[PDB]
């Protein structure tokens, strides 16, 4: 099976996305990496044994090569607590996960759509609605500063060592397929106006640097080096989730504003 | 009772001597091959009466068609 | 350098219906609302064509494609609506082209209208005991201003005494065609 | 594979080249980035690199006149690495782990701002 499974892989995830009658006998017969078989593939079938009690659905994620998302930023939070999930790194990957939406009473759902919740302990609730209801302001005035891009900022539990990230929406496209779109050849260019999906900023009130930004938020009202700070870090994070910026040389700047004053005297 | 005659209403174009033809009968003619809203945006007609006799017609559409990107249904 | 040709793409996924009545709108002129119905009603017409029944057509059972073309759903304004059809429970086959006829009527007049019936009052068994006696009739006030003549006078005659007497479907769709090419400006 | 000097810049400190025999940036990323990419052998051959500095910008010269005084030292790869990537990123490639890089720029700046512990 495993000789088999490397050549022929296409035939299959290919034929799951275009049949109705024999559709869940199919659904058994695909090999993937988890994060518990460090160079073995796992059955999803055999997957189904070990869960915990709880939990409700499986989680995936999608990527571009298999170390830039072996360590990706989301997963930080979600791997602690010993759970599983699964890596489909590949274009056709998309359109399977696409299609098929479960398996044996099971859903399936990603990292990055709309803010994902788990079941956990009562006592976290209470400390994080107080972050809710005690950063309103700071979640208030920073949109003002960032004109029509993103949709919302929120706290939610997907960070433990990145300040941001950036995460889609249900109704709309995904990040990989963005690109599987742009590099297909024979398309219109009528269709990105309607589909693209809205974006969604993800901060972390943990690194210091948010805190530190509250000084100033209630110290000046507003001034250049907010606007310098927060577009930095904006820029910045979207890079982090594969994003691919359309003006380089505007970040290529910023980075090089600074290695002179590594050395010292500009002028 | 009904008589219908419309079975046949669009009369044979590619017969007629060509100088004698102006745009709008185009216009309709293509009007009744793809029912749409629309018209043409450039004809061509000739023939070659050498040892092959035929002739042909072909028409420009102004808008893409949408479904072009099938591989083998039925052309 | 051993080169290379073209690949073309498979398809893609449409959105629903269902979620333009209440959030978005998105509106245009009423000309695509009046084609939406015309390539439905062809559709339905065709499908219904080979004695085929629907057993329900509910309003998310649309799939509105590429531009606006309606692919139809099975799997889950008239989704409690149907006639006390479906609760006659007697001999057990109480099914009919005449149910799929009123819903198709009552969720096209609903999706020019754009909003729901009967949202104030809410008590299914009481709602079902007043249907065993005492059943209600639909409100009048609730009309759009340009309500087009032809399709009020279909709408008003479909129902007078006995939802059986309901025509057949391509004389509705001859007053369809006539109505919408009898009043672009001329 | 090799680093040179040619007639191309300006402004920049540093560009990235391709062979006479091989795809270009948005050509390898596009052949790349498609379903049924076959990768499984063809993936495996292409897009070989170079490299190129301009010797203008007074950044190439203080680097210069401080790897000729230290021969091991240790700032100097990082800063080595950190341009080769900012070049590679700003030239139509993909990097390889964002991550990473995001990391090195959160130290820089949290160092900047003089965090520190």
């Amino acid at each position: 099976y495993k000789k088999f499974y490397e050549a022929f892989s296409k035939n299959l995830k290919l034929g799951i996305h275009e049949d109705s009658t024999n559709r869940r006998r199919l659904s058994e017969l695909l090999r993937y990496h988890t994060s518990q078989s460090g160079d073995e593939m796992t059955s999803l079938s055999e997957y189904v044994s070990r869960m915990k009690e709880t939990q409700k659905s499986i989680y995936y994620i999608t990527g571009e090569s298999k170390e830039q998302v072996a360590n990706s930023a989301f997963v930080e939070r979600v791997r602690k607590r010993g759970f599983e999930v699964v890596y489909m790194t590949e274009p056709i990957d998309e359109y399977c996960v696409q299609q098929l939406k479960e398996f044996d009473g099971k859903s399936l759902v990603s990292v990055t759509k709309e803010g994902l919740e788990l079941p956990e302990d009562e006592e976290e609730k209470k400390k994080m609605e107080e972050s809710k209801a005690k950063f309103e302001n700071l979640c208030k005035l920073m949109k003002e500063i960032l004109d029509k891009k993103v949709e919302k900022v929120t706290i939610s539990n997907r960070l433990v060592s990145s300040p941001c990230c950036i995460v889609t929406s249900t109704y709309g496209w995904t990040a990989n397929m963005e690109r599987i779109m742009k590099a297909q050849a024979l398309r219109d260019n009528s269709t990105m106006g309607y589909m693209m999906a809205k974006k969604h900023l993800e901060i972390n009130p943990d690194h210091p640097i948010v805190e530190t930004l509250r000084q100033k938020a209630e110290a000046d009202k507003n001034d250049k080096a907010v606007k310098d700070l927060v577009v930095l870090l904006f820029e910045t994070a979207l890079l982090s989730s594969g994003f691919s910026l359309e003006d380089p040389q505007t970040h290529s700047n910023r980075i090089y504003r600074m290695i002179k004053l590594g050395l010292g005297i500009d002028e | 009772y009904i008589d219908q005659e419309e079975l046949n209403k669009t009369k044979p174009i590619w017969t007629r001597n060509p100088d004698d033809i102006t745009q709008e009968e185009y216009g309709e003619f293509y009007k009744s091959l793809t029912n749409d809203w629309e018209d043409h945006l450039a004809v061509k007609h000739f023939s070659v009466e050498g040892q092959l006799e035929f002739r042909a017609l072909l028409f420009i559409p102004r808008r893409a068609p949408f479904d072009l990107f099938e591989n083998k249904k039925k052309k | 350098t051993k080169p290379q040709l073209a690949i073309v793409t498979q398809w893609c996924e449409g959105s629903s219906l269902y979620h333009h009545l209440h959030i978005i709108e998105t509106k245009f002129e009423m000309i695509k609302l009046i084609d939406i119905a015309r390539q439905t009603a062809q559709g339905m017409d065709y499908l219904h064509a080979k004695s085929i029944i629907h057993r329900d057509l509910k309003s998310n059972n649309i799939f509105l494609h590429e531009d606006l073309t309606v692919k139809i759903g099975d799997f889950g304004g008239s989704i409690l609506w149907m006639a006390p059809e479906v609760i006659r429970m007697q001999d057990k086959n109480p099914y009919s082209f005449q149910s799929d006829v009123y819903a198709f009527g009552i969720v096209l007049y609903e999706l020019m209208t754009g909003q729901l019936p009967y949202s104030n009052i809410n008590n299914r068994d009481q709602i079902i005991f007043m249907v065993g006696r005492g059943y209600l009739s639909p409100d009048l006030s609730k009309v759009r201003s340009n309500c087009p003549k032809a399709m009020k006078r279909l709408m008003a005659e479909c129902l007078k005494k006995k939802r059986d007497e309901r025509p057949l479907f391509p004389q509705i769709l001859a007053s369809i065609e006539l109505l919408a090419r009898s009043l672009p400006k001329i």
